């Protein structure tokens, strides 16, 4: 698998060095050619997925998820991978083990079943409506994915200026090519609010070739807490949009 | 928490939590004290 | 056109793969020591050793033939000799507060034994 | 614990010159914005 990492040196030494150019997955299908330099996923700078038609010999296939304690923490390279630990791969962490059940050592196993929490609806301390958690959770733990419609940049740009005219943003930057809409359809977390130092944060996900976005806890959480995250706007934007910070001057 | 400050460490400004007290109370009280004052 | 762009929520784009993963200098060496010290196999390939001994013996006389058992007699004798030489050579290198050995250790190693100088 | 410091007027002069727990605030059924009752606050 080090040669795939050696390929990955080529994958990084020319195309992934920016570490921001992220594109929609496509099936790198090679009717006669091998997984060449012009391979569709190579030019897309990602694996030859099993859904693609780069055959099994392809070194650009992701090796596997071999974390025998759990796929959930730094040494797990699949945990460093943007993707949920594939059921076919993390036999070492119970990825496919009792996919109907809800107990396993791994934590990168949420979207594959929907291990969702129990949200709350109410006004928020900071602005209007709000979302709250029911039960205590620990740092670096999953919170339900930011589900929503998927739209293009320009329409959103067309929508955003209208949205911002009424000061609306149900939009998360999906990738360099697309953006997730959550205006009419939406998740249950869509009605939470913002902090500069929140108790939880969002991690960019690659759910089986789908660019997705969940939430993870920055610190300890017990019952009856607010739920915020850093929207990561411009500073002029932040004051314009999320100026309220809910703090006083201690020193 | 040892470094806890006074009972004001919340914010500079936040949305109104609404006033439960009512106005029909006020004017009704107004004449109530009025008829209370004269006696 | 896209003269302007809307403001959207954003998170780090970080998605990079595992670091390099290489055994440290010295470690694999100790692996080697166990593997070979707990072993018996002669360490010179037979054909290179056969061609060496046949050519060197041809200096002293021509038309020599060798019993195949006789050749490995040279091989096992030599490998015992060098291995004996290398062990004591290391002792001198350890004496000089040096982890590795240097060519100047052997001439000291052979000299102390007495067959060379 | 009561602070019970001294009475110097500088207390207010320099000043001018909550251990909640549980699920405190009221909530709502996050499907119609209807007010949420504690009786079913789990199964919902
Ligand atoms: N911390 C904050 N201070 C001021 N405005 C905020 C804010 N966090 C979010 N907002 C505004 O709220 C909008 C998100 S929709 C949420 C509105 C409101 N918090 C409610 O729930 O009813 C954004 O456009 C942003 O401008």
């Amino acid at each position: 698998h080090r040669l795939w990492a050696a390929h990955c040196r080529k994958i990084q030494l020319k195309k992934d060095g920016s570490s921001n150019h992220v594109y929609n997955y496509q099936p790198c299908d090679h009717p006669r050619q091998p997984c060449d330099s012009s391979c569709p996923c190579v030019i897309a700078q990602n694996f030859c997925e099993k859904f693609c038609q780069c055959s099994s010999e392809c070194q650009n296939r992701f090796p596997g998820c071999r974390c025998k304690a759990q796929c959930n923490t730094k040494q797990c390279p699949c945990y460093l991978a943007v993707r949920e630990c594939d059921p076919d791969l993390c036999l070492t962490c119970g990825a496919a083990d009792h996919w109907d059940s809800k107990n396993v050592s791994c934590k990168n196993c949420s979207i594959q079943r929907g291990s969702k929490k129990h949200l709350l609806l109410a006004p928020s301390d900071v602005a209007g409506w709000g979302i709250f958690i029911k039960d205590p959770v620990q740092k670096n733990e999953f919170i339900s994915e930011y589900c929503g419609e998927i739209i293009s940049q320009d329409e959103a740009d067309r929508r955003g200026k209208v949205y911002d005219k009424y000061m609306c943003s149900f939009l998360f930057n999906l990738n360099n090519d697309f953006v997730v809409d959550a205006t009419r359809k939406g998740n249950k977390i869509r009605f939470a609010n913002h902090s500069v130092n929140p108790n939880c944060y969002a991690k960019v996900m690659m759910v089986n070739g789908d660019h997705r976005i969940g939430i993870f806890a920055k610190r300890a959480i017990q019952t009856g807490e607010e739920l915020f995250f850093d929207y990561r706007y411009s500073q002029a934007d932040a004051l314009k949009y999320v100026g309220i910070e809910r703090e006083m001057e201690i020193p | 928490n040892k470094r806890r400050k006074l009972k004001n460490k919340r914010r500079r400004s936040l949305p109104r939590p609404h006033d439960f007290f009512d106005a029909q109370t006020l004017d009704a009280i107004r004449h109530r004290a009025i008829c209370f004052n004269l006696s | 056109q896209l003269a302007t762009k809307a403001a959207r929520k954003s998170a780090p784009a970080t998605g990079g793969v595992k670091k390099p993963h290489r055994y440290r200098p010295g470690t694999v060496a100790l692996r080697e020591i166990r593997r070979y010290q707990k072993s018996t196999e002669l360490l010179i390939r037979k054909l290179p050793f056969q061609r060496l001994v046949r050519e060197i013996a041809q200096d002293f006389k021509t038309d020599l033939r060798f019993q195949s058992s006789a050749v490995m007699a040279l091989q096992e004798a030599s490998e015992a000799y060098l291995v004996a030489l290398f062990e004591d050579t290391n002792l001198c290198a350890i004496h000089a507060k040096r982890v590795t050995i240097m060519p100047k250790d052997i001439q000291l190693a052979r000299r102390i034994r007495g067959e060379r100088a | 614990r009561p602070k019970r410091t001294k009475a110097s007027m500088s207390e207010f002069l320099e000043s001018e010159d909550t251990y909640s727990s549980g699920h405190n605030r009221l909530y709502f059924h996050s499907d119609t914005c209807l007010p949420l009752r504690p009786q079913e606050m789990e199964v919902d």
